[PDB]
Formats: C-alpha cells, structure tokens, sequence
RNA sequence: AAAAUGUAA
RNA sequence: UAGGGGAUCGAAGAUGAUCAGAUACCGUCGUAGUCUUAACCAUAAACUAUGCCGACUAGGGAUCGGGUGGUGUUUUUUUAAUGACCCACUCGGCACCUUACGAGAAAUCAAAGUCUUUGGGUUCUGGGGGGAGUAUGGUCGCAAGGCUGAAACUUAAAGGAAUU
C-alpha cells in the first residue's frame, strides 16, 4: 500500500490472526489478545516482558481457540508435550 | 369459495354441451 | 458422476479456509491438479504439497495457511481470442492489481500476463485470489 | 385486600441492618423507636413499618432471615461449619473393580487393589 | 459537563490517545459518545428520512419517528445512527448519539494504478440485509458516485470519490439499502490482499500500559 | 352503469366563475439575463435564510 | 519459555489424588478434550495430571500478567465453590461475585455490579453461560473448568478439572493463588509448604 | 404454514397407515397419527373397595383391576380431553407430566 | 448446475426452451402475433379518424360518484362502431 | 341440543 | 364390462325429529358400492408441497441389518460352543437433540449450505392476478373423462411470512 514516490499511502493498519492468518478488524467483539509474561530466575514474570497471541472471534464461536491454544505454545517451549500434532 | 364446486361446476356444463351439439349431426 | 476433478478439489478448500484449516486432502487427482497446486504456491497463496501415491487415481494433502480466500473453476472448457484476457479481468478478479487467471495454453498451464509475453492460448480453467 | 407494599418492607428492611442491637418483640419500643431514629410525616403511616419488623424479629431469633444480613452473622457462619466429629480414609483402603484395578497398575500408589464381579 | 467512566473513557480524559485509529486498531468497543468527539472534532450532518412507525393499542394507535440520520466526515469515518423516539426533534439528537457508538473505517486505494491519493476503491465487497444485496466496484478518477441518490450522499460523508453499484431483490427501502451498504464498506477489511501480506508485531494495548492512571480513585 | 345521464352541464362551473384578466406584468429579459437573476436569487445575496429555502412563502 | 523447577513433582501430584481430580466423566465427552490416560472401563475415563498442571501454570501466566490485581473476576454459580472464590480475591485483591450473577455485570456502567475486567474466571461453563456472552462483546479473556460434559464456547483456556462439585473447586484457585506469588510475589522456592490451609476452601455444611 | 416438523403426528419412513375408528365420535384416524391414551385402573371407585372384601370370602380377597386404550380424532381430545394446547417452545415437550 | 446444462454441445437445448419461454412474455406475444394486424381498433397506427354516431353520457365508477360525459365514434379503415372520450370542461358544443 | 343478518352519513 | 359372491358399514333414496325454512347437521332401513376373477379407466394436499447422482462443513446419543474386538455376563450337563444382551468401533440406514460462525422474505432448514467471494453433471415447469386449465382441432378411452392447450375482455391489486 504506497504510491509512485514511495511513502506508506492509506490510513490505519489492521491486525491479523496467528492461528488463522485471518485479519483482525474492529468489528470483531469477540477476539483475544493473550499476554503471556515471560518468567526467569526465581519466578518473576515481569511487568513489561509478554508473549502476544491472536485468537479471532470466530475461532471463540466454535471453541477452537483451544486446539491452537497448545499448537501456537508447544513450538514457543512453554506446553512440555502435551499436544500432539500427528493425529 | 370450493374450487372442488367450480371443477363440479363445468364437469356437467360440458357434458350438457357436448349431447347438444350431437344434435346437429 | 464425477465429471470435473478439479471442481471437487476446490470444493472442500472452499469451506476448508471457511473454518481455518491449516491441511487439506484432495482425491482422486490428476495431472492437471499438480500444475495448478503449483501456480497459487509460485505467487504465495498457498503452501506446499505432498502427492500420496497409490495403485488408484491418488491423494494430496497441501498444507495452506491463510492468505488464500477463493478458488474455483470454470465449466465447462472455454476459447479463448486473446481479447477474451482483457474484458475477463473485469468479469471475476478482485481487483487491476492483484488477482490471477490461470488457464491452459500449449506452452503449460499458466496465467494471462506470462501468457502475455509469448502470446499463447488456448482453453480456460479457473479464477484465483 | 390487606397486603404490605414497597415502602413498608422498603423502610423495614433499612432500619434493621443499621441499627439491629436494639429492636425486641413489643410494639410500643419498635414504634417509638422509628421515632428516635429516623424522621417520618404521618402517624399511621409509621405503624405500619414497626408491625412488619416485629414479623421479621420473629424470624430472625430462628438461625437465618431470607434476604438479609449486616456481617455479624457471616463470623456466626464460620463457628458452626465444623460438624460431624467421628469421620467418614477408615473402612478398609480401596474398593474397586478389575477395570479399576488396571488403572492403578498405570500411575497411582497409595490406592489398593480390589476385584468385584459385576453384570454389565 | 463531560467526565466520562471506566478505563477507556478517563485514558481519553487524560491525552493518552489522540487517534480514533488506536480504537480501532485493537477492536476494542465503544460505550461513550463524547469520548469518539474528542478523538474526531470535525463530524458532520446529513439527515436521509423519516417514517413513523404505528403500533395499536387496546384505545387506538400509537405512532413513532423514525428518524434515519448519518454522520462522518471526508476522509474515512461514518456513523450509523438509528433512532426511534416520541417526537421528530429527540429522534435528531439522540440519533446522533447513537451514530456516534457505531463508528467504522473504510478502506479504498485505487482503480488499477499507483500514482497518489486514495481515489477509488480497493476490492470487490458487499453487504446483505434482509433480501438486499449492494456490490461495490472500483472506478476510475474523473467519473463519479454511481448509486442511488441516499447511498450517494452517503459515500460522500465517507471520504470516497469514484464508485460503481449492482443491486438484487427490493431496494425501495432506505433502511436494507443503506444498512447494506454499512456492511459493504466493513468488509473493505475483511479480504485479503497481497500488499498486506506482512506479519505484524501486533503492538500491546494503551489500556495495558495505560491501566495504572485509569483504574480506580 | 348508466348509459344515458344528463349533459345539460357541458361547461357549468366553467363559465359560472367571475371574470378576471390579466394586467400588463413587469417585463422580464429573454435567456442569458433570466438565469443571471436566479443566481443571485438562490446563491448570492440567498433568499431567507429560515429554516431552509423558499421562493414562494407564506403570508409572512 | 520454561521456568526452572516448574516441572514434575511427586508431592504435588499426589495431593491431587486426595482430591479425586483424576476422576473422569461418563457416556459424555465432547469432542475438544482429547486429554486422557487410559479409558476407564464401565463408562468412565482418566485425566492426565501432568497435563491439567500445564493449563494452570499457563492461564496463571496471564493472571500475574494484568496491571492491577483486582480487576479480576471471581464467578461462582456453584455453592460448592463459594468460599473458595472469596479466599481468592482475598489474598491478591480482585473481586467475587458468587451466588447471582445479575446481566450487567461487564455492560451497563449504570449498576454497582460493573466491573471493567482485564482477565475473567468461571466455575462452571455450563450454567455460566450468561457470563460467557458478557465478556464476548468487549474483548476480554475467559477461563473455564470444564470436565468432558461442558461445552467450550467463547472460552480461551479449557482446563480438565471435575465440575461435578466436591473438594475440586476448592483444590483449583488454591494453587493458583501460590502460583501468583511464585512468579513476582510474596513466595520463594519450590520447597515452600505454603502456611495456607485447603480445608478452609470446599464446601462447609449446612 | 407448517408448525410442525411432523405435521400431524410422524409420517418419515413408511407413506401410508392403517386408520382406525375414534371411540367417541368414531371417526376414522390414522394408525399412528391418532391419540390413544392408557386407562390402567381399578374394577371400581376409592370407597367401594371396602364393601366388596366385606360380602366377598377368601382371606382379604384379591382385587382386581382393568386396563384399556382410548381412541380419539384431535377433535375429541380437545372437547375437554387430554389437551391444554401449548405455547412456541413449549409444543416441543415429549414428556409425560 | 443448479436447473442448466452447461454443456458445449448442448447449445441447441438452450435455444428450444429459450423461444418457448418468450410466448410468456405479454410484449413478444402479441408483437409477433401481430394483434394490432387483427383486431385492436388501430391497425399500425398512432392516430385515426371516425365519425360521431351519438352522443352519450357514460358514468364513473369507485371510490367515486359522478359522470364522464362521453360520445360515440366509427372506425373509416375497418368501419366499426366504437366510444371515445371527450376532454377538457365541456366542449360538447363543439363535437356534434 | 338450539341461537341468521348489516343503509350513502 | 361381464360372472360369482354379497355379513357389515353405506353416494341415491326412504324416513321420525330438528329450523323460520331443512331436500343439511341427529336417528333408523337400505340400491349401486365396499370383496374376488378377467378387462378397463390413469387422476390424487400421489407431499418430505423438497427430482436424480457427486463431494465437503457439526458436538452427541438412540436405533434396524451385516462386520470386527473384549481373558464382559447369561445358558449348564461342564471349561464348553454357539444363541441372547452389554460396551468400543464401523459402513448402508430410519430419524432426532443443541446450535448453524452459514444461507434465507420470514417461518425456518446440516440442508432450503458450499448464490455479486455469482459455474460439479443433468431433467421438467412458471414469468401480476383473473378469464381459464375454459375454447377449437387433435388424440386415448365403452362411457365418464384423461393429454396437449387459446383468444376477446378485465383490473391495481391477488398473494406469502411475521410483530401490536
């Protein structure tokens, strides 16, 4: 989205889904951004150190936001096992 | 109204014209 | 019966993304199926795929991601006059910027614009977005 | 028909769960009590409201009052919620099955074995 | 007189956010309309029609006003407002109000080139309401709104200039074709395009950082 | 229906009306100096500018 | 990211057998909770403990992970878990609303039920269904304890717990407030027996 | 239109039953798509029963009983029968309280 | 599908049932019937002469109450006898 | 058990 | 149509009451008929008002037929063996429950979904309502009727779902 000279033309940027790949607008009421902190040394998750995950609101409507719940935090190392891919 | 009536109705008015116009032949 | 093969693949990807699959499985595929999984991978709509091979037809699984939103087809086998490029852009495809119709050609099985550069035609397949 | 309205539970209701260590079960002390607190128009109008609560006093010296409280009875709630004084882990260890007794084998320890027979 | 409630309403009391674009940006709802003027001080009017609606009684009949008003400006903000009250002045003022609690950006690039500007639109979208179906066509520079003369008017207090319309089923009815015509522009967003292809970092809430000034008192 | 009624009223209320001309108007230019006259009134020095737009009004 | 020794621990898994929590449903077993060990024979089924620890350790990353302690909801539909819900907000500072729930609670700034929250918490699913559609239309993160029979609808995290009533609501927001103050709190290691009694959750009669 | 999803009362699977006749009225009402209730009572009332372990011999007798089944035509159901009718969401109910 | 054939050579099947369905229009009908080369009191044309047989007084119908005022007039190319209607506040004086 | 009907206001 | 049979109910008809009228609704008798043999007739709110095959989008339980497992039970003479039932699973099914992010005018329907993000293959019909499924010819039929199927003229409504 730019124009003959370059620049970034057209006003406001829309998110997207992580699990989905499926854009997150506004009128999506049903949608979660979780904020998982990261911990380390004698526990402190500390206020400024978390992990973003895009769960839209359609993924809420069947329940689904679960089965990529433990996909989007196996890879990350902070589900040991757990889930399973090959099924 | 019953259109069981209407379909009544023209099954006799048919057969009545049919016997009248045996009459010319 | 089964008449169009690839009008069948296309038909559980439609409500394939409809949900927010991440696979997919097609069957029975045939030549024409492989050249055209390869035409949405070449721009970067969809992922990679793998050809299960059996003593049958076959199967492919293709792993897609989310980028893709419609892919169909058009029955039955048209002609095309190389003018037909030019008002079909305006009779399907979202957009004078983005969007590709893949057709067949003599050449291989390929989009408008490559079409363009050597100027080949022949019959039509589907639209892809 | 002779019912109590709104403003009758409405003002009954306020003047218990602010000033309830006092109030008894007499009619001339519950009456003239609406007159040392709070300020009314009419009279009849105020005997209304020491009738209903002396109803409610009733109730109240009874355990509990349906729909009311002040925080001195959730303290009174704590006290009697120990009961029973014998216990019902004493009788043998594990009562189970042969379908039960598999499970065990696969992750538990202080749970015995037990087969019983069982018709589907 | 304005000093609003919750988190989101004294982060906006407060200068935090500025931008209507932040809002929009996590999803996050709106609740006050007082809070979307601090945020958009140049909204203006543009009322359509109004029908009063009947409803009977056990004694005779019983009618209502409904007022059907828009607001938004040139650039890229629309409000819809629906308001059915008692007399034709309170369905004005407080159908505005609830224009401003349904506030939506609309998206529109070019017709097929990339020169500057936003003229046209971006893609082929669409909304339905009850039986009417309104499809949006990009159009080149120089040309004009091509619609009904509601949904023209409408799109122009939406920040758009060249535009094309195909209706199905009954369109007679202002609501359906301009309720329609809300859900056409909010799928502007809604589809895909290459040149938004680009995994984003998705930045964390204002009302994150921000949840320790507006919390209680 | 009735096929035959009465047609002694072939121009009644027609001519029973009072009779009333027309008086030598103002004259008013031909063209290009007409529509001179409905920019400036309607745009320029505007009508009224009460409630919305009137070219004829009321009693007032 | 992992820890340190946040791992597996004999004491605290077998403090999870005197709670029953292992114990599965019945002929019902929704589709989105393939989380067994072993079928259990009868019409029964067994929940691994190794993983229902992994749901609550996660969702508790993002209960320390909100500004300010108190804007945390603490629903209870269940009597069974009435107590337990008031001893939660009452050592980190959110708040309870058990008994009646009341539509309006995350809606309607008019009542004194309102509370703008950053994290929401359910007891049962099930009948909790009003508080499920509340977070839904401001986007907010909801948690549940579902079992195999409660429908996961509009819910973020699902974790495998026994709904059924008992001692195992009283056993779940017990360590979940020892995990708060793990990570950024008042606790220290991990051979800390914590002062705290769990007979002072679960359902006191009458 | 149509209320029900079963019209009348069921017609998936087959297309054509035998119709009986109502015991009120007795007008002919398909197999299934008729109303036939249980009379699972007593031979008596709740009073005579006493009189008859008096005159009878035996020791306390026996006491029988007699069952039935009623047949309507809708018609005769709603006259003051087993009806009451319902209401939206409430005609869905299949249970016998 | 969904109720067409969308076959190559099935182009004929297109065009049967196309013609058949046209003779439902009222338009195509009575254009290729040629309605007005029958009957209809104008044979190919937009204006007709007649001469006055009469003059008659034809009344009006619902949610009215009152009177036309008509008369009666002759086809010259095809020589029947119809009904016109006069126009206008009067007038009758002019007809005859 | 039986118990119909509605002029331009 | 022609034979046989022909209890019962019962178009017609008869008949006592019923109504103002009663050739209806109520009672009673009873011709054809209701059954079968050989020919016909070929229309039904003949409906799931939903054509035929093909694929995918859903959590689950019932339940008929075949199938596979279970150191499950019953039969006992005896471990048996089958046969019966239970539970897991499975295709062809007969339907249902809660939703449906979907579609739909609404009611609603895992189809009436995959329809402006517009195409799997294919059949037949309607194009405001009347007039009128009527006319003429034709055509099958013993007849009744069936099949195909108009025109003149008329009118701004007919109509469908749903809230008060």
């Amino acid at each position: 989205m730019e124009n003959d000279k370059g620049q970034l033309v057209e006003l406001y940027v829309p998110r997207k889904c992580s699990a989905t790949n499926r854009i997150i607008k506004a009128d999506d009421h049903a949608s979660v951004q979780i904020n998982v902190a990261k911990v380390d040394e004698e526990g402190r998750a500390i206020p400024g150190e978390y992990v973003t995950y895009a769960l839209s609101g359609y993924v809420r409507s069947r329940g689904e936001s679960d089965d990529s719940l433990n996909r989007l935090a196996q890879n990350d190392g902070l589900l040991k096992n757990v889930w399973s891919y090959s099924r | 109204m019953r259109a069981k009536w209407r379909k009544k109705r023209t099954r006799r008015l048919k057969r009545k014209r049919r016997k009248v116009r045996a009459r010319s032949k | 019966t089964r008449s169009s093969v690839l009008a069948d693949a296309l038909n559980a990807i439609n409500n394939a993304e409809k949900t927010g699959k991440r696979q997919v499985l097609i069957r029975p595929s045939s030549k024409v199926i492989i050249k055209f999984l390869q035409v949405m991978q070449k721009h970067g709509y969809i992922g990679e795929f793998e050809y299960i091979d059996d003593h049958r037809s076959g199967k492919i699984v293709v792993q897609l991601n989310g980028r893709l939103n419609k892919c169909g087809v058009i029955s039955p086998r048209f002609n095309v006059k190389i003018g037909d490029i030019e008002k079909w852009t305006a009779n399907l495809l979202p957009a004078r910027q983005f969007g590709y119709v893949i057709l067949t050609t003599s050449a291989g099985i390929m989009d408008h614009e490559e079409a363009r550069r050597k100027h080949v035609s022949g019959k039509i397949l589907g639209f892809v977005y | 028909g002779r019912v109590r309205t709104k403003t009758v539970k409405r003002a009954s209701k306020a003047l218990i769960e602010r000033y309830y260590p006092k109030l008894t079960l007499d009619f001339q002390t519950n009456k003239r009590l609406c007159d040392e607190i709070a300020t009314i128009q009419s009279k009849r109008l105020r005997n209304k409201i020491a009738g209903y609560t002396t109803h409610l006093m009733k109730r109240i010296q009874k355990g509990p009052v349906r729909g009311i409280s002040f925080k001195l009875q959730e303290e009174e709630r704590e006290r009697k919620d120990q009961y029973v004084p014998e216990v019902s882990r004493s009788n043998g260890v594990l009562n189970v099955d042969n379908q039960t007794s598999d499970l065990v084998k696969s992750l538990g320890l202080k749970l015995p074995l037990s087969v019983i027979n069982v018709s589907a | 007189g304005w000093v609003p409630v919750t988190k989101l309403g004294r982060l906006v009391k407060a200068g935090k956010i500025t931008t209507i674009e932040e809002i929009f940006l996590h999803s996050l709802p709106v609740k006050e309309f007082q809070i979307i003027d601090t945020l958009l001080p140049g909204l203006q009017d543009e009322v359509m029609n109004i029908k009063p609606v009947q409803k009977q009684t056990r004694a005779g009949q019983r009618t209502r006003f409904k007022a059907v008003v828009v607001v938004g400006d040139s650039n890229g903000h629309v409000g819809l407002g629906i308001k059915t009250a008692k007399e034709v002045a309170g369905a004005i003022r407080a159908g505005i109000i609830i224009a401003k609690l349904s506030v939506i950006p609309i998206r529109r690039g070019y017709w097929g080139t990339n020169l500057g500007q936003p003229h046209s639109l971006a893609t082929k979208t669409t909304g339905k309401c009850g039986s009417v179906t309104v499809r949006l066509i990009p159009a080149p520079r120089g040309s004009g709104i091509v619609a009904s003369p509601a949904v023209k008017k409408l799109l122009q207090l939406a920040g758009v200039e060249d535009v094309y319309t195909q209706s199905n089923g009954k369109t007679r009815t202002l609501e359906n074709t301009l309720k329609a015509a809300f859900v056409a522009i909010g799928n502007t967003y809604g589809f895909l395009t290459p040149n938004l292809w680009a995994e984003q970092p998705l930045p964390v809430s204002p009302l994150d950082i921000y949840s320790d000034e507006a919390s209680a008192q | 229906a009735k096929v035959h009624g009465s047609l002694a009223r072939a121009g009644k209320v027609k001519s029973q009306t009072p009779k009333v001309e027309k008086t030598e108007k103002p004259k008013k230019p031909k063209g290009r100096a007409y529509k001179r006259l409905l920019y400036t009134r309607r745009f320029v020095n505007v009508t009224l500018v009460n409630g919305k737009r009137r070219m004829n009004p009321g009693p007032s | 990211s992992l820890p340190a020794t946040f791992d597996l621990t004999p004491e605290d898994a077998q403090l999870l057998l005197a709670a029953n929590t292992h114990l599965g449903a019945r002929n019902v077993q929704v589709h989105q909770e393939p989380y067994v060990f072993n079928a259990r024979p009868d019409g029964v089924h067994v929940i691994n403990v190794g993983k229902t620890w992994e749901k609550l350790v996660l969702a508790a990353r993002i209960i320390a992970a909100i500004p300010n302690p108190e804007d945390v909801v603490a629903i209870s539909s269940r009597t069974f878990g009435q107590r337990a819900v008031l001893k939660f907000a009452a050592h980190t500072g959110a708040t309870p609303i058990a008994g009646r729930f009341t539509p309006g609670s995350f809606t309607n700034y008019i009542t004194r039920s309102f509370k703008e929250p950053r994290l929401v918490i359910v007891t049962d699913p099930r009948s909790d269904a009003q508080a499920i559609k509340e977070a839904s239309y401001v986007n907010i993160p909801v948690i549940a304890l579902t079992d195999l029979d409660s429908p996961s609808e509009f819910v973020d995290v699902a974790i495998p717990c026994n709904n059924r009533g008992k001692h195992s609501i009283g056993l779940i927001w017990y360590l979940l407030a020892r995990e708060v103050l793990r990570l950024r709190g008042a606790l220290v290691d991990r051979t800390q027996p914590w002062s705290i009694m769990p007979d002072l959750y679960f359902y006191r009669d009458p | 239109p149509k209320k029900r999803a079963s019209n009348g009362r069921n017609k998936k699977g087959r297309g054509h039953v035998k119709p009986v006749r109502c015991v009120n009225c007795s007008k002919s009402i398909p197999k299934d798509k008729a109303i036939k209730r249980m009379a699972i009572r007593n031979i008596v009332e709740a009073a005579a029963v006493r009189d008859l372990s008096e005159a009878s011999v035996y020791p306390e007798y026996a006491l029988p009983k007699t069952y039935n089944k009623l047949h309507y035509c809708v018609s005769c159901a709603i006259h003051a029968r087993i009806v009451r009718v319902r209401s939206r969401e409430d005609r869905k109910n299949r249970a016998p309280p | 599908g969904k109720g067409k054939p969308r076959g190559l050579n099935s182009a004929r099947k297109l065009r049967v049932h196309r013609r058949n369905n046209r003779w439902a229009e009222n338009n195509y009908k009575k254009r290729l019937l040629g309605t007005a080369f029958k009957s209809s009191p104008f044979g190919g044309s937009s204006h007709a002469k007649g001469i006055v047989l009469e003059k008659l007084g034809i009344e009006s119908k619902q949610p009215n109450s009152a009177i036309r005022k008509c008369v009666r007039v002759q086809l010259i190319k095809n020589g029947k006898k119809v009904t016109a209607f006069v126009p206008n506040d009067g007038c009758l004086n002019f007809v005859d």
